[PDB]
């Protein structure tokens, strides 16, 4: 009902390719 | 006249100008709003629950105030409360609850 | 206009949403119930004073 | 004040301890290859957010050197699993170059041999004015890339020459 | 975490087109059931992240878009694209 910090809401967070796979 | 005293507190008291969505929840705030209504409502002869039924309808159809929330203008129902005031005015209404007495089984 | 564009919409500077009912039991409800609660102690209670005396 | 920032990427991932004395105060960054420890005194406070994998950085030391703490933290984390790069290119008549497996052979109006070789570079070929260089280390490419500079740069008066993709050019009139 | 995202969708529209694509849109929504209000985007090559910005600054943003922007120019270059600009364009 008021601003309460969300606990449990992080997305994804993208990974980039590896040299290797590079 | 020491209720309006002691109302004044709760209202000073819980004055938080958050943002609210309106929702089931509330604050420990309001809650200290509403039972002092309770504490106050619950103390009363019937000589003043018939009273008070009176207030409300000559309180409502006054309605100073627009929103969509509180009391409005706008709201539909107002019009109705000039005629019925209690439901044991309606005689019709001593018919339904006798009628209805015999048709639980 | 053709250059502006909306940040928020809230209701006396404080309230989001806003329900419609389109009803008034809300209100009387506590004055009602209050009148055929007490109403049938009295009828359970004056028969405690009549059985006093034919008992 | 100045309240510095660190940034980390996405790869790597955290943790932050102390003692139950609450004197010491030191951080943990762990990925799948690496392990990484730093501390903190206990005159700098600190703030993170998950939101940004970004730390800021408060100093009641009032040392100025932090500023050089970011650059190496920063780049020797983001130095894991990802590359720096550069280009270079020219704009000439007589100019040209091959390229072998990373050794590269460059004639610009010399008389002598210009024979460019990596170690441990990556260099591959985009097209005839045009090559790009990869490594780990930010500070190993640029003395491998001036030195190519350093053949032919730009003339301020014709465009004329090898340059870096992104730099400061200057030009000059001439022979109007 | 409603003015920070105020001043972001100025700065991509308020902002040049010069330096932006060509099919950028961006946009602005009120969303009363999110957690917190953010602030997604959707970069050329396939990335796609979310910030939300109850907590964060404008500042800690940008290295962000930094850690993204610095890697697309490795990835398009590798590709022959010349995503740079003429020198000409702005002096000292």
């Amino acid at each position: 009902s008021v601003w309460k910090n969300p606990t449990n809401y992080l997305p994804e967070k993208a990974k980039f390719p590896s040299p290797k796979e590079l | 006249k020491x209720f309006e005293r002691e109302w004044q507190k709760i209202q000073r008291e819980t004055e938080d100008k958050q943002r609210q969505a309106l929702d089931a929840e509330l604050t420990p705030a309001q809650k200290k709003r509403v039972e002092f209504i309770a504490d106050a409502f619950i103390e009363l002869n019937i000589m003043e629950i018939a009273y008070l039924n009176h207030t409300l309808k000559e309180r409502l159809i006054k309605t100073t105030g627009l929103s969509p929330l509180k009391v409005n203008i706008d709201w539909p129902s107002l019009k109705q409360l000039e005629n019925g005031s209690w439901p044991p005015a309606n005689p019709n209404w001593f018919l339904q609850q006798e009628a209805i007495a015999k048709l639980w089984p | 206009i053709i250059k502006f564009q909306k940040f928020l919409f809230i209701i006396d500077n404080k309230y989001v949403n806003s329900l419609i009912c389109d009803n008034l039991f809300d209100f009387f409800f506590i004055s009602i119930i209050l009148t055929n609660s007490l109403i049938l102690e009295f009828y359970k209670n004056i028969i405690l004073i009549n059985l006093i005396k034919i008992n | 004040m100045k309240r510095n920032i660190l940034f980390i990427p996405f790869n790597i991932s955290y943790s932050y301890i102390e003692k139950n004395n609450n004197t010491v105060k030191f951080l943990y960054l762990y990925n799948n290859d690496y392990f990484f420890s730093i501390n903190f005194n206990e005159k700098q406070s600190i703030v993170i957010n998950e939101d940004t994998n970004t730390i800021v950085v408060e100093t009641r030391n009032f040392n100025n050197k932090i500023n050089l703490f970011n650059n190496e933290f920063n780049k020797f984390i983001y130095s894991w699993d990802n590359f720096f790069f550069n280009k270079i290119k020219f704009t000439g008549k007589g100019f040209k170059w091959k390229k072998k497996e990373t050794n590269l052979f460059l004639f610009f109006n010399r008389a002598h041999k210009c024979f460019f070789i990596g170690n441990n570079i990556i260099l591959k070929r985009l097209s005839k004015s045009k090559v790009i260089l990869l490594k780990n280390n930010y500070n190993h490419l640029i003395h491998d890339s001036i030195l190519v500079r350093t053949i032919r740069s730009n003339n301020i008066f014709t465009k004329r020459g090898l340059r870096f993709s992104r730099q400061i050019i200057l030009k000059k009139k001439g022979k109007t | 975490g409603q003015n920070i995202a105020k001043q972001i969708f100025l700065k991509c529209k308020q902002a040049r087109p010069k330096y932006l694509q060509n099919d950028f849109n961006a946009t602005l929504v009120q969303d009363n059931e999110a957690p917190a209000s953010y602030f997604h985007a959707k970069f050329v090559n396939g990335y796609e992240q979310k910030w939300y910005l109850h907590k964060s600054t404008e500042e800690e943003i940008n290295r962000n878009l930094k850690y993204f922007n610095y890697q697309i120019e490795m990835e398009r270059n590798l590709q022959g694209h010349d995503d740079e600009y003429e020198d000409e364009e702005t002096q000292l």
